[PDB]
């Protein structure tokens, strides 16, 4: 809250999850999946006691998914469905969530980098015409991550549910020519896990079963460390088989899949994506920077996003980077490798770094009038008010 | 009767032909395609790697890799395949019966020429070979002996000032900024509209969009306002699967990186300042002839509006009393090959070859003494 | 699909070149002054004479349980195996019951090191030796055999 | 997205 | 108490200190950095300004500009900042209580020192000031009064003979080949190995490589032969990121340009021939003492084995009976400033100071009247 | 390249 009583809300609006709260807070006040469901009848499910409205949104639309057809309003960071997104935002600022009068509040929104501009333009238009907010700012995600960590230099590897992006920043100066954006994240990993499980005889073909497979990938799956050793474990031993109880009651068994579904981040060719993994992409991003910044970029690799919470992802990333550095910088001199100093900063609450950075930035800039895009500027200019941020649109 | 082969092998496009012709016999992209699926219809023409045109016609299922990046051959196994396809499949002539005149960019590592010679003498077993600077052949073909050549190929852009046939090697400038960087920058700026091209087989679609639609604006800060005010500058393109894209502002922001490399995150000056500095590095006496004989060459200079903008720049940069004339013929897409065919056919050149006997006496280290 | 890029950087096992790995220390006096272990000549002399108990005790008098040299260790192991696999099957209990707790904890190591390179009847007697030594020393002896860091 | 990829 | 500051302000590296000390108090590479990227975060420091070691540290995101070039101040908006920083931030003293002794190379634009005096008397409000030649300081720093000072900074090189305190202007020689030109030539020849340095930031890396591993040969052709025959003359350097590069033949090819400017295309004479000519322009009755007391100075004459090379060259050029001795003090890198501090501690130089009212009564031109 | 730029 600023000196005018106008609450300063911070809303992350992720492809796979909304994390909303107030400025200066230390934890997101509400974290709920971003999906909108509509009631349907199914010949295999029977419920007759829980009141199901004609439109469930967010948390209740996920816990009650057995009796709904759910769909995400976002995808790859690009809003595919605008009506469902407006419903999700009505629910976010509604009574059974953050309860605010949007006529007298400021909001801090985010957006991935290298995203179509019509998306941000329409989001600002919606925020100024539908909810009629008194102030809107659209910050960069890596900048917010470096705000939350408390740094001014580092290469943010932000891998959310919808999209992975690597953004380096040096001494506070953004290098926008090194921003890389790989389109593999939690959702593609979930789809790959669905494929692998279908190889075992389980069929998850409905809209609700996607959340079941998501909750499986979150509990069981993990990123391997020495993929040859993990394959030897999966092919020779039987210590990787683990059982999971679906909501209906069925018991499925997940084995080698545990380390094959999240491997599609380091070996994209498994899911028919022609490129390089997140480790090789990080190394190429670094080695594309000037010589005088590489040595500091190697020491401040900041992980963020939920999809980097796989057990053993920091260590595997570090091992991959060390191998790449040994082969392609030292050209094979093992003696010098012990001098190479990486530091993959994986904070414990790295699943909400963007929100914490937004909270810090809003707590800093709540009481200014040259930072926020004011509603009057919108009514006067239109979608040109975005030029305040540094993104030039006419 | 033996006639030399003129084989360019620049980045992006390889152009080969016989010495004494007016046009290259065979032009094809210098790519090598590795199949990225495992096909089981065995016996239907399966291969391990498709070279040249055969890769493009299959680029959907291939990973295309350029063996030459920024003028430097980063993969020699692939370059041997390119040369073998040029010799035995495009020209259809044994290499052991003709001399070969290859071309190279200035200020490349000496290992490049060393390995070029070693390969041309130990693998293809040619009786003689030579290696020429491209911007010199681009002046040979123009019918001149005094001028500054501004050769902008797919992967490298270099300027060479020559006067009366005496090159000034202390003013040769190079700039690693060319079609391949403009094509990777268009791939980035296209995302502002919503179009996402990422596969190496879609870099070709983006290169086609760039070489069919993009142009160089005479005034960037004015054409931006023009493209902002009205939709009278948009153009539509039809992808090979049906979808249609439309690009109005990207058209001149793609080649504008040539004149403001900061768009790509590069400190270096644009191509106009690269040419102007290379002129002002010479002597005070020959600068007037270098000004009025500014030659252009290479595919990247095949942009509608490149000559007008280059003249407007180098005229606002040169003294007010110097006349600037941008020599830009429509046959400049292959001026280097014409210069090579002119040079290889001359009689006074028949002593400048590097003979197989010479290579047997001093190894690959000879190409540094003979070849300028 | 398949990968058409170089993935050879995954074969290099950097973990074997780590600097925070575990290295097994050894004492400086145990590394400088090596103990030659038993005297084989004395053992063959006591065997030709025909005394089995005294040859047994002379085989366990001193052992390379501190050195790092493979030759002395192998030689001492050979001599103690030559003593063990030549007893009568009856006098094994008497020889075992004439050892302190450390004597048994070392005899069990010399037993478990005789299974790895057996002969026509070496293991058939080492099994009886193990039976008696386990009757006396219990599973604690086998555990002090497993959790040892220098093998004899 | 509008062209390339879905979003 | 009250003393007289001394600010050398040579090209490349600005030196400053107090009169009486045996070493300049504050020495820093005189550059100005400017951010070429847009800052986005709150908390970051200054913008549009980075001077000295501060700019050197953060050069990874800046474009660097030397306000001095070849001894002539090209941009005063940056030299003013350099002086402000060396006054208020490095020496940490108000400039309105101390005389200041600046240095200028011989044969420079008059407007240069005119603007120098105007800025000293109009912005920092110094009580007095004085501008001297660097050579006269160098000889006054060697304690000698009869010798030929061979100074070589980063942008200028000058041979100035002096006999019995009288300066001979008719024989003052100034060659423009200097340290930064050697740095550029090194950047150009390093491409043969395949090491490309083109950014003004990586120019610092190249300069450090030069002043760390480059050495001038005694016999150029013999060293070339030994380098081409064996690998016992190849050194290794480590770039900031951690890579290791190898430089062999380049090590002595880089400084050899000082004796053969034709390597840079500059059709002129070397520095040893410049010394010989500046000597042969003096009177015949004093050439022997000048032959005996050749003193070196500046950060471009610290290459290992340069004194012996210059001695060999001069002895080859000079007559046989004349004895040649190259006085090379192993503190010459700051010698001129030492001379500066020395000239500031003489009761004979406390009246040659250009007073403030003296500037007011006649304007900035008084520098030509009082200073030589 | 080997140092500076990729090639
Ligand atoms: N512990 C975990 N391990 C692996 N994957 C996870 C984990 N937690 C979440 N995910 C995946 O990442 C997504 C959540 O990440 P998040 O950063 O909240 O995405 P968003 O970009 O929507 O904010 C989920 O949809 C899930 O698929
Ligand atoms: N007509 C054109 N308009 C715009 N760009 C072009 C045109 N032709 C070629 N280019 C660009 O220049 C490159 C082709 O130049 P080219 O002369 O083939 O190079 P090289 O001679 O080194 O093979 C391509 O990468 C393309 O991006
Ligand atoms: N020991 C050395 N060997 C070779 N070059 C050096 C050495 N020390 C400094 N330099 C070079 O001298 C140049 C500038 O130093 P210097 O000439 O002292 O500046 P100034 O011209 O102000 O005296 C730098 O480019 C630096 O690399
Ligand atoms: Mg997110
Ligand atoms: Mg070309
Ligand atoms: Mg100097």
């Amino acid at each position: 809250m600023d000196s005018q009583g106008r609450k300063v809300v911070v809303c992350d609006n992720g492809t796979g999850f909304v994390k909303c709260g107030y400025a200066g807070s230390n934890f997101p006040e509400h974290i709920f999946p971003a999906l909108v469901g509509r009631p349907i009848i199914r010949s295999t499910t029977k419920v007759g006691n829980i009141e199901i409205k004609d439109l469930m949104v967010g948390d209740e639309a996920s816990e009650l998914r057995s009796m709904l057809e759910v769909n995400y309003p976002m995808e790859n960071g690009i809003v595919r469905n605008w009506d469902d997104m407006k419903h999700l935002w009505d629910y976010t600022f509604g009574p059974e969530k953050l309860n605010i009068d949007t006529r007298n509040c400021k909001i801090l929104l985010t957006e991935p980098p290298m995203n179509p501009t019509k998306n941000r333009e329409k989001i600002v238009e919606v925020m100024f015409e539908t909810y009629q907010f008194s102030g809107v700012y659209v910050a960069i995600q890596a900048v917010l991550t470096l705000y939350a960590q408390g740094l001014l230099t580092g290469v943010v590897v932000d891998s959310g549910d919808g999209v992975t992006h690597i953004c380096p920043v040096y001494e506070g100066f953004s290098l926008p020519h090194l921003t890389r954006r790989l389109d593999i994240a939690g959702r593609d990993i979930t789809r790959y896990l669905i494929k692998l499980l279908l190889l075992r005889g389980y069929a998850f073909n409905h809209s609700a079963d996607f959340e079941t497979v998501r909750m499986i990938k979150e509990k069981l799956c993990y990123v391997g460390y020495n993929i040859e050793q993990e394959q030897k474990l999966a092919l020779e031993t039987t210590v990787l088989v683990e059982s999971y109880t679906l909501p209906d009651g069925r018991i499925i068994k997940v084995g080698g899949e545990r380390f094959e579904a999240p491997e599609a981040l380091f070996q994209p060719h498994l899911i028919n994506v022609e490129g390089v993994g997140v480790a090789e992409l990080l190394f190429n991003t670094i080695q594309a920077a000037d010589i005088d910044t590489r040595s500091e970029f190697y020491k401040h690799i900041v992980l963020s996003g939920g999809s980097t919470m796989y057990p053993g992802l920091p260590s595997r990333l570090e091992r991959e980077l060390k191998q790449l550095y040994l082969e392609r910088v030292l050209k094979g001199d093992v003696e010098k490798l012990s001098k190479f100093k990486i530091r993959i900063e994986d904070p414990p609450r790295r699943k909400h770094m963007v929100f914490l950075g937004g909270a810090v930035l809003a707590d800093i800039m709540k009481d200014k009038d040259n930072f926020w895009m004011t509603r009057q500027e919108y009514q006067e200019k239109g979608v040109r008010v975005l030029e305040k941020l540094g993104v030039t649109v006419r | 009767d033996i006639a030399a082969l003129v084989v360019d092998n620049g980045s992006g496009m390889c152009k080969a032909g016989f010495a004494g012709d007016d046009a290259p016999r065979a032009v094809f992209p210098s790519i090598v395609g590795r199949p990225r699926h495992q096909g089981v219809m065995v016996g239907m023409g399966q291969k391990d790697s498709y070279v040249g045109d055969e890769a493009q016609s299959k680029r959907g299922i291939l990973t295309l890799k350029y063996p030459i990046e920024h003028g430097i051959v980063t993969n020699w196994d692939d370059m041997e395949k390119i040369w073998h396809h040029t010799f035995y499949n495009e020209l259809r002539v044994a290499p052991e019966e003709h001399p070969v005149l290859l071309t190279e960019a200035p200020l490349n590592p000496k290992a490049n020429r060393e390995k070029m010679t070693q390969i041309m003498f130990e693998t293809f077993n040619t009786p003689a070979m030579y290696v020429a600077i491209q911007a010199v052949l681009s002046l040979y073909a123009s019918g001149r002996t005094t001028g500054i050549v501004m050769d902008s190929g797919d992967g490298v852009t270099h300027t060479v000032p020559i006067y009366e046939g005496y090159a000034l090697p202390h003013a040769i400038l190079r700039l690693d900024l060319a079609g391949r960087d403009l094509t990777d920058y268009l791939m980035k700026i296209l995302t502002e509209r919503g179009y996402s091209f990422t596969t190496t087989a879609e870099r070709e679609i983006v290169r086609d969009i760039k070489e069919k639609l993009c142009y160089v604006a005479l005034d960037f800060e004015q054409e931006m306002a023009t493209a902002a005010s009205s939709s009278s500058l948009e153009k539509s393109y039809e992808l090979p699967d049906g979808q249609v894209i439309t690009i109005g502002n990207e058209r001149f922001r793609c080649p504008e990186a040539l004149f403001q490399p900061s768009f790509l995150g590069m400190e270096s000056c644009g191509i106009h300042e690269t040419t102007f500095n290379s002129i002002m590095k010479c002597d005070v006496d020959i600068r007037k002839d270098l000004y009025a004989n500014t030659v252009l060459s290479g595919g990247t200079t095949m942009y509608p509006g490149i000559a007008d903008r280059m003249q407007k720049e180098i005229t606002a940069l040169a003294p007010s009393t110097m006349k600037i004339k941008i020599i830009a013929p429509p046959e400049r897409k292959y001026s280097v090959w014409i210069g090579g065919s002119i040079l290889a056919s001359l009689s006074t050149f028949q002593q400048m070859w590097i003979s197989k006997q010479e290579y047997d006496e001093s190894g690959p280290s000879i190409v540094h003494r003979k070849c300028f | 699909a398949r990968n058409t890029l170089s993935s050879r950087f995954r074969r290099v096992d950097i973990d074997e070149f780590d600097e925070n790995k575990f290295v097994d220390e050894q004492e400086e006096a145990a590394a400088a002054a090596a103990e030659p272990g038993p005297d084989p000549s004395e053992v063959d002399g006591l065997l030709r004479q025909g005394d089995m108990l005294r040859a047994f005790h002379a085989a366990l008098r001193n052992s390379p349980v501190n050195t790092k040299n493979q030759a002395v260790k192998e030689r001492a192991q050979g001599v103690v195996l030559k003593v063990l696999t030549n007893f009568k099957s009856s006098e094994i209990e008497q020889a075992v019951q004439s050892l302190d707790r450390n004597g048994v904890d070392l005899l069990m190591k010399y037993i478990y090191k005789g299974f790895e390179k057996p002969t026509e009847n070496s293991s058939a007697v080492l099994l009886q030796w193990h039976e008696k030594a386990l009757a006396v020393g219990g599973l604690g002896s086998i555990i002090r055999v497993l959790t040892a860091r220098k093998t004899v | 997205w509008x062209a390339x990829c879905p979003a």
